[PDB]
RNA sequence: CCAUCUGUGGGAUUAUGACUGAACGCCUCUAAGUCAGAAUCCCGCCCAGGCGGAACGAUACGGCAGCGCCGCGGAGCCUCGGUUGGCCUCGGAUAGCCGGUCCCCGCCGGGGGUCCGGUGCGGAGUGCCCUUCGUCCUGGGAAACGGGGCGCGGCCGGAAAGGCGGCCGCCCCCUCGCCCGUCACGCACCGCACGUUCGUGGGGAACCUGGCGCUAAACCAUUCGUAGACGACCUGCUUC
RNA sequence: CGUCGCUUUUUGAUCCUUCGAUGUCGGCUCUUCCUAUCAUUGUGAAGCAGAAUUCGCCAAGCGUUGGAUUGUUCACCCACU
RNA sequence: AGAACUGGCGCUGCGGGAUGAACCGAACGCCGGGUUAAGGCGCCCGAUGCCGACGCUCAUCAGACCCCAGAAAAGGUGUU
């Protein structure tokens, strides 16, 4: 009793649930509060990270002792294809929250979306929104498809905008589109919904919602490292040499007189795959790839103000266990979540 | 005891006439209005008369500790009448050690910028409750001079200088520093 | 059928006894705004032994154990849940029957409200000591809807409002239409037997 | 505010208690929740009520302070209060709220009729005058 | 065209604190609020009306699903004004909350 | 931490400090009233999402099936509870509601006179259908809408749970829909229980039955490995 | 000089429970909790000129280590903070 | 730990004391009616759903029924 020596927790019991998430791309848990103060735009964005390079920067900080000179420092490029603006949904609060007052879709839907809305692409005949394309070209439920932006405009109070990666421009195997549900933090409520009713179906580039030097969250899916125990997912102390029964444990898990184990304490369990959501992260260098046909392929990426040369942002001889970056890029300061090859969403 | 009753008495000049909504006072006189309302404390209010305007606030039966908030009645009300013909002039003098204290007023006589209080960096913004006016005394060494009608909003405002220029972790005995009021008077003096 | 509580300007306990007897007699009560709800003694007193039941929290897991709720329409909903045999089936039967309701739903938005004048902040409390809300306390522990039903009780008293407008124009003209003729052969029955 | 006191002389109701219905006139305050009442002509004699049995009236009397019987009983008569009390607006209130109890059932077989027809001729009439605000504002 | 009864929730039995008699109930009947008032319903016949799934006819002709429980008025009980009664068969204690039938039978007016 | 990267602000207040100001003719931070106020307290940020709820998509043929929505009556099975519904001011309680001129918000609603009512009668101890046996025969008072509906179709109103409410324009048809009376009949079942509704309630199964439509999927085996102790997840599969 | 208590972190007093057994000193490991606060924040009082200390209040959110001897709880000592 | 008088549990239920050996009532065949005991009468829970009567008391740790399950010295322009 008074353990003699003070010690810090192990562990956080603010991320409690060690458990795996229940999804695979990285939800955003609250995107940032409309102000109608501020012109019309986007927050959140869709991305794949692909690995991770260094720099060199001019540092620029009067008052460090860091500054005017060379720096390296850890970046990691995150391949952007642009989205494909298709659905509107409205939210409605009540006193209970947002409830999701009603959606509407795209004209004509592309061909990775669909493939979204089906386990299995292959049995199936491919036949979502066959019955719902009807009411956008047919006039009988095209005047009650414009009730339903005349209803909307007039309820709802926080509209968001439903898009998606495209997968045909990404070197991996998997064609299935991952789609968003992502806000716009725009000015009036009609002039929040009159921008996006102007682009469905329309590609969206990241430069426009994210500029060079604006500071980021990210919102993705931790690793996969399986299911470890006590003193590798918690970081508990192995026991000494002598022990019988175990070098790798956690020994007292309890007092007596609460007959019951406590959530507290450091047990076996299931280690990676968590949920997690980075905070402060700084873009440094917006990227633009492999231009138009005329000047055959350009490809002049990697090109600062005093490197100069004609190069490329993948290495020499491709990412590793990534591919190859053909897109619009982002590049970010840091180590950030998540294998190669994984989703991860960005945020202002 | 459970007296029966109590009934100050409370004189209106010619120049300021009061009416209600019930418990609520409105006063408008020459200088503009101020008005406060008394929802809270259950005692009647009662205007009698024309050309003359007494007004006599009683209260019934009560406990003790009830009869005595009505003589708290009529003296919040002869400071909104006289806050309506005269209104409230706070004079505050500033002390000051091997320091000059230096103070200006940005946002139209309402945010007051204090700085080199004491040797800071930190400039502090005093900004005063809407209503209330601020002034810098000439024909003298930084006197301060508050104005308004609501003598509760001008000294909440001349309160929130005096405890913001506070030396802390000190001697407070000595290092006798700070905004302190001085007087507080009229603004039309002597009518 | 079923009776309608308006909750403001009541007590906690001295209306939620009166609710609990009522529904362990088959009757439906649906009690609506119950954001107004008062509560006697100071607010701080309020405040503390509200935050005294938030630190009883069993110290092997939360998730299972006491069950805090925030909002005023949940926290009238578990007094009455106290004053019921919930163990028991009688007692599980009788929450079947108590629909409490925060602001004021478009369900029950359209029907008479009845209130309990056995209740009320007017009568049962002394008029010189000092009463919280349910509404404001529940704004400082974690119901953080608070605005955005203020915002729905303007938006339902604005429309309320424009009915007494037009229910009083449709009574205004019959006393019009009572003042012209023959009909006092028949107010002959009436004036001498309680008109 | 407080238009109407307690004062010796002020004709009071007593709507319960063992007395009631019938008026009283307070004589004298005793000890400030109870008040010594009479009556002459109401038939409630000399005794002390209390102020939450009883229910005040706008009739005050002139009286002496506490005097005897026979001194309420003129200026009562003087003053007249039971033809005073008679065509108001509430003791036709209370009269009208005893009449429906003790209604005989045949009595309210002929309510149910002859309710029901300036029913079935006010709303056939006040629809007229919904009919004649719309015709005037049709243009 | 009509009905003659009157509405009476069936409050518990006729309980200690701990055991509860069966053999009597008792109701609160809707109307009477006092014991001043509960004289007129004295000795009055009173019936808990329910369903089954056989089907059996007491009076008139063709049988049906409905089957009766009959019952008398025995005194009065608590200034509130609710009624202990005494059936002529112990209740089934599903009825507690649900009304019963009182008539308007065995007039003494 | 042996390499690197990041770690988040709002509110009510405690202690203390004041204001205004009585008690007690002053005074007083308090008796009522207000103000500043912090590693505490709650919330956000952050993690999981329930015997909680939305929105929206797609809804099973072949060779004969099969399935929705709407119109159906016939029979059978089970679960039971009710016996008319009130279609809404805000609030005040040392105060309140009615009707009403003057000068204000795109021809209504807002501020002040004044006039009523007030132990609430423009009164949920109240109100309206109503306790409607039905019908005929016949006369007086009330009446110019007819009112159910398979209506026919249109219209906007009401999102916090819209599942709910009115109008217009035609129409098989009603000119008997109510009060006061004239005249006479229907099971008048021989004193007697579960009658009178809701309601052609809620459930799932099958046959004769009109009009409209509807031609999917999941899971597994197979593959991948961003994932895995096995399940779970992540993906792939076209005859280009 | 007195006098009123609290507390069960010290021993003692008692034998109520356990003798068909409740595994009994100390350390290592990990979680929680109390507040009679050493430090950190807000503050008030000094024989508070500043610095440095001392007394009380709100306050358990977060800290309260590295070693020599001892088998030790304790004790002692160097070093840091 | 040890006594004296008498009662009580042990051997004994039931009502009440939330719960209990021993308190307060009260002692038992099986039952139907009526009434009270100790106690209680916001709702769990039968009964004040009385127009109960008179005064006191506000706590930022209120107080709330013998044994009985938390308290003193001392102090207060908190209030009678």
């Amino acid at each position: 009793s008074h353990r003699k020596f003070s010690a810090p927790r192990h562990g956080s019991l603010g991320f409690l649930p060690r458990k795996r998430s229940s999804r695979h791309r990285g939800k955003v848990k609250s995107f940032p509060k409309d102000d109608p103060s501020k012109p019309v735009h986007l927050t959140a964005f869709l991305g794949y990270k692909a690995g991770m390079t260094h720099i060199v920067r001019e540092v620029d900080r009067p008052g460090s002792k860091v500054n005017k000179k060379e720096v390296v420092e850890a970046v990691t490029i995150v391949e952007t294809p642009p989205m494909v603006v298709v659905g509107i949904v409205g939210y409605v609060e009540t006193p209970r929250g947002l409830r999701t007052f009603k959606t509407v879709f795209a004209e004509h839907i592309s061909d990775e979306c669909k493939r979204r809305f089906y386990k299995n692409w292959h049995k199936s005949k491919k036949k979502a929104f066959t019955k719902y394309c009807k009411k956008w070209q047919d006039e009988d439920g095209k005047k009650q498809l414009e009730k339903d932006f005349s209803s909307m405009k007039k309820y709802c109070q926080v509209i968001r905008v439903i898009a998606h990666t495209q997968m045909r421009l990404l070197p991996l195997r998997q064609k299935k589109a991952h789609l968003m549900e992502i806000q716009v933090n725009g000015g009036t409520v009609a002039e929040k919904l009159d921008w996006a009713r102007e682009r469905l179906e329309q590609q969206v580039p990241v430069n426009q919602v994210f500029g060079q030097d604006e500071m980021i969250d990210v919102i993705g899916v931790t690793k996969g490292k399986g299911y470890k125990g006590v003193t590798s997912r918690w970081h508990t102390k192995k026991l000494p040499r002598k022990t019988h029964r175990g070098l790798r444990k956690v020994a007292c898990i309890g007092a007596w007189h609460p007959a019951r184990v406590a959530f507290s304490v450091a047990r076996a369990g299931q280690k990676g795959y968590h949920h997690r959501t980075e905070i402060n992260k700084k873009i440094y260098k917006i990227g633009q790839g492999y231009l138009i046909k005329d000047g055959k392929l350009i490809k002049n990426n990697a090109s600062t103000d005093y490197d100069l040369s004609d190069k490329s942002i993948n290495p020499l001889g491709g990412f590793v266990h990534y591919g190859e970056v053909t897109n619009d890029f982002v590049m970010l300061k840091g180590c950030v979540v998540g294998t190669k090859k994984r989703v991860l969403t960005l945020r202002k | 005891m459970k007296t029966i009753l109590s009934n100050q008495t409370v004189d209106i000049p010619e120049n300021v006439d009061i009416t209600l909504k019930g418990r609520t006072v409105i006063v408008k006189g020459p200088r503009g209005t101020l008005r406060r309302d008394f929802n809270h404390i259950n005692v009647e209010l009662s205007l009698l008369g024309k050309k003359k305007k007494r007004l006599r606030v009683d209260k019934w039966w009560g406990n003790r500790k009830e009869l005595a908030t009505v003589r708290t009645i009529c003296s919040h009300v002869q400071n909104m009448i006289k806050g309506v013909t005269l209104g409230f002039r706070y004079k505050m003098r500033s002390v000051y050690a091997h320091f000059p204290i230096n103070v200006v007023i940005q946002e139209n006589g309402s945010l007051v910028e204090i700085r080199n209080f004491l040797g800071e960096k930190y400039i502090r913004r005093v900004r005063m409750r809407p209503g209330v006016a601020c002034s810098v005394s000439q024909a003298q060494k930084d006197e301060l001079i508050l104005e308004g009608n609501d003598i509760e909003l001008v000294s909440n405002s001349a309160a929130l200088i005096q405890q913001a220029t506070t030396v802390k972790n000190k001697d407070i005995r000595k290092f006798l520093d700070g905004i302190y009021v001085s007087e507080k008077g009229t603004v039309q003096q002597a009518d | 059928q079923v009776l309608v509580l308006d909750g403001r300007g009541h007590l906690l306990g001295r209306l939620a006894a009166i609710v609990a007897k009522q529904v362990l007699l088959g009757r439906k009560v649906v009690v609506v705004r119950c954001e107004g709800i008062n509560i006697s003694g100071n607010f701080y007193r309020n405040k503390l032994k509200y935050l005294a039941f938030l630190r009883k929290r069993m110290n092997t897991n939360p998730s299972r154990g006491p069950y805090h709720f925030r909002a005023p329409s949940r926290i009238f909903w578990r007094t009455v849940r106290g004053m019921l045999p919930h163990k028991t089936k009688r007692g599980q039967a009788a929450l079947d029957r108590l629909k409490v309701f925060d602001g004021i739903p478009p369900p029950y938005d359209k029907k008479k409200r009845m209130v309990v004048p056995a209740a009320l902040k007017v009568v049962r409390l002394k008029p010189t000591r000092k009463f919280a809300y349910l509404g404001r306390l529940a704004h400082e522990v974690g119901w953080k809807y608070q605005a955005v039903t203020a915002t729905l009780e303007e938006k339902r008293k604005e429309k309320a409002k424009i009915h007494y407008r037009k229910k009083k124009q449709l009574m205004r003209l019959r006393k019009q239409a009572e003042k012209n003729v023959e009909k006092k052969i028949d107010k002959y029955t009436e004036v001498l037997k309680t008109h | 505010v407080f238009r109407r006191f307690v004062e010796v002389g002020r004709v009071a109701y007593v709507s319960f208690g063992p007395h009631a219905g019938k008026l009283v006139a307070i004589v004298d305050v005793i000890d400030q929740n109870r008040a010594l009442v009479d009556g002459p002509c109401t038939q409630v004699r000399r005794q002390a009520m209390p102020f939450k049995c009883m229910q005040l009236t706008d009739f005050i009397l002139k009286f002496p302070h506490s005097a005897h019987q026979k001194y309420v009983r003129q200026a009562w008569q003087k003053a007249d209060i039971n033809t005073k009390w008679a065509a108001t607006r509430w003791a036709k209130k209370i009269e009208a709220r005893e009449r429906k109890a003790k209604m005989t059932d045949f009595d309210r077989f002929k309510v149910m009729k002859a309710k029901k027809m300036r029913n079935r001729i006010i709303k056939n009439e006040v629809k007229k005058l919904q009919k004649a605000a719309l015709l005037k504002a049709s243009p | 065209s009509g009905r003659l009864w009157s509405k009476a929730i069936f409050a518990g039995y006729k309980r200690g604190l701990r055991n509860q008699r069966e053999h009597t109930a008792l109701l609160k009947i809707e109307g009477v609020y006092a014991r001043d008032e509960t004289e007129f319903y004295l000795g009055k016949r009173c019936a808990y009306v329910y369903k089954a799934k056989n089907n059996t006819v007491t009076p008139g002709g063709k049988p049906n699903k409905t089957r009766v429980i009959w019952g008398k008025v025995t005194r009065a009980h608590g200034n509130s004004g609710m009624v202990r009664a005494k059936f002529r068969s112990n209740l089934p204690a599903k009825a507690i909350g649900h009304r019963i039938r009182v008539m308007l039978y065995p007039s003494r007016i």
